[PDB]
């Protein structure tokens, strides 16, 4: 009772971050892999994705 | 008649009307600018002229 709501999320415990993966943010996002050249930096964060 | 050009003759005239300014031109207002750099240099068009 109270659960205010509920999601369907990535299995944290299976893409753990063994796997590089970061799900905290609700999206998988593995730092340096496929980054961009050329651009600012912070512009880098969007590939994470 | 319409008064002669005074560079027209070979006399010599001391007193003349010289157009001048009011005050120093240089206000110290010089021009400064906001320059805001490409944010991909890939993303660049060099291409059309």
């Amino acid at each position: 009772y109270g659960a205010a709501v509920v999601n369907i999320d990535l299995n944290r415990d299976f893409f753990d971050t063994a796997t590089g993966i970061d799900l905290t943010k609700g999206i998988p996002l593995v730092q340096d892999l496929l980054v961009p050249i050329g651009v600012t930096a912070g512009a880098e964060q969007s590939a994470e994705y | 008649q319409v008064g002669i050009p005074k560079l027209e003759v070979d006399h010599i005239s001391f007193s003349n009307v010289v157009s001048m300014m009011t005050a120093n031109i240089r206000t110290g207002d010089d021009m400064a600018v906001e320059r805001v750099n490409p944010d991909d240099v890939r993303a660049i068009n060099i291409r059309n002229a």
